[PDB]
C-alpha cells in the first residue's frame, strides 16, 4: 500500500 | 528471489486545456496490480490483479486518498516549478516519481527509493542510505533545502523500512502461485532465406515471466553482439513476456550458431541452434 | 525540452495461425513526453475496439504503452500501427510480420 505522507510542496 | 514494490506517478499539464492530468500505477515485481487516472468518470484507484481484489473497503478508500492527495500537490508542483525553471505557463510539462522498496529472499529490505524527474531528466532523488539527497541542479536544490528542514527523509525512511516491506510481504502471499512461480521461456529458432545465400535465424523466448531474460547468439563460443538484432522484451498482454534475437548467416554455416537463454524459470540454461 | 521519439513493436500475443483468434499488440516505448496517438490498422483503416495499458515509465523515465485489439490472422489481410508524436513530422505506419 501507498506511502501516506507524500511530500507536500516541492 | 528477490521481489519488489513500485509506485509510479505522472502529471502532464495542458494549459489553456483543462487542469493537469494524473496517473499513477502500483506494481508487485512486473505485475501491475492498482492504477488511478484522474481522468476516470468517478475517479478510484482500482485493483489490476486477482490477488488485490480482496482488499477491504477501507483499504480502497486509503488508496484512493493517498492518490488525490498527490495530484493535488503535483499541481501546486507544476506551476512552483515554472519559477523555479523561469518557464512560461503557455508549454505542457511533466512530474514524474516512483517510490518503492527490493526485498531479498529472506523478506529484508535490500533496498528503498524515492525519486522525481521533471520533463523527463532526473530533479532530486533519495539516497541509498535513506538519509541523505542527490538533487541534479540549483532549482532542485531549492526543493533540497524545503526537504531537509522539514525531515522529508525520515518519513520516507520510516515507510521504506516499515509498510513498504511489511505489505509487500502481504502481497507475495496473497499471490504466490503467480508472484512467486517463475514462468520460464518457450524457445524456438526460426530460419529465414534473405538471399540465395544469407539467411535470417531467430531465436524466440515466449511466454515467460518474470520479464529479465538473456537472449544471445554465439559464433564458434563468441558474442555476436554487434550483428545481432535484439528487440527490447516486451508485454504479451496475459502478464508474460516476449523477445527475439536474429543473426544474418551466410549459407552453409547457420552450425556455428547457437542461441544461449537464461532465465530464472529454466532448470538449465539454454544452449539452442538451427537445424531443420 | 529534451524530446525522445517512440520505439515501436506489432505483434501477436499468441504464435499466429492462420484463422485462429488472436490479440494484436503495438507497444510504444521509450518515448517523451507522454502525449501520443495509437491506431491499429487493418487494410488502411483504423480498428474500432482497441484499448491501452495505464501510462506507465522506465527506469531512465522514458513512458510506455500497449495498446491491443481481438484479431484473426488470415494469409491476405493487413495489420499495422500507426503512431503520432512530437517528435515526428509524419505518423509511423509499421506493419504486422509473424515472423517478428
Amino acid at each position: 500500500r501507498r506511502f501516506s505522507r507524500s511530500p507536500i510542496r516541492r | 528471489g528477490s521481489h519488489s514494490m513500485r509506485y509510479f506517478h505522472t502529471s502532464v499539464s495542458r494549459p489553456g486545456r483543462g487542469e493537469p492530468r494524473f496517473i499513477t500505477v502500483g506494481y508487485v515485481d512486473d505485475t501491475l496490480f492498482v492504477r488511478f487516472d484522474s481522468d476516470a468518470a468517478s475517479p478510484r484507484e482500482e485493483p489490476r490483479a486477482p490477488w488485490i481484489e480482496q482488499e477491504g473497503p477501507e483499504y480502497w478508500d486509503r488508496e484512493t486518498q493517498i492518490c488525490k492527495a498527490k495530484a493535488q500537490t503535483d499541481r501546486e508542483d507544476l506551476r512552483t516549478l515554472l519559477r523555479y525553471y523561469n518557464q512560461s505557463e503557455a508549454g505542457s510539462h511533466t512530474l514524474q516519481n516512483m517510490y518503492g522498496c527490493d526485498v531479498g529472499p529472506d523478506g529484508r529490505l535490500l533496498r528503498g527509493y524515492h525519486q522525481d524527474a521533471y520533463d523527463g531528466k532526473d530533479y532530486i532523488a533519495l539516497n541509498e542510505d535513506l538519509s541523505s539527497w542527490t538533487a541534479a541542479d540549483t532549482a532542485a536544490q531549492i526543493t533540497q533545502r524545503k526537504w531537509e528542514a522539514a525531515r522529508v527523509a525520515e518519513q520516507l525512511r520510516a515507510y521504506l523500512e516499515g509498510e513498504c516491506v511489511e505489505w509487500l510481504r502481504r502481497y507475495l502471499e496473497n499471490g504466490k502461485e503467480t508472484l512467486q512461480r517463475a514462468d520460464p521461456p518457450k524457445t524456438h529458432v526460426t530460419h529465414h532465406p534473405i538471399s540465395d545465400h544469407e539467411a535470417t535465424l531467430r531465436c524466440w523466448a515466449l511466454g515467460f515471466y518474470p520479464a529479465e531474460i538473456t537472449l544471445t547468439w554465439q559464433r564458434d563460443g563468441e558474442d555476436q553482439t554487434q550483428d545481432t538484432e535484439l528487440v527490447e522484451t516486451r508485454p504479451a498482454g496475459d502478464r508474460t513476456f516476449q523477445k527475439w534475437a536474429a543473426v544474418v548467416v551466410p549459407s552453409g554455416e547457420e552450425q556455428r550458431y547457437t542461441c544461449h537463454v537464461q532465465h530464472e524459470g529454466l532448470p538449465k540454461p539454454l544452449t539452442l541452434r538451427w537445424e531443420p | 525540452m529534451i524530446q525522445r521519439t517512440p520505439k515501436i513493436q506489432v505483434y501477436s500475443r499468441h504464435p499466429a495461425e492462420n484463422g485462429k483468434s488472436n490479440f494484436l499488440n503495438c507497444y510504444v516505448s521509450g518515448f517523451h513526453p507522454s502525449d501520443i496517438e495509437v491506431d491499429l490498422l487493418k487494410n488502411g483503416e483504423r480498428i474500432e475496439k482497441v484499448e491501452h495499458s495505464d501510462l506507465s515509465f522506465s527506469k531512465d523515465w522514458s513512458f510506455y504503452l500497449l495498446y491491443y485489439t481481438e484479431f484473426t490472422p488470415t494469409e491476405k489481410d493487413e495489420y499495422a500501427c500507426r503512431v503520432n508524436h512530437v517528435t515526428l513530422s509524419q505518423p509511423k505506419i509499421v506493419k504486422w510480420d509473424r515472423d517478428m
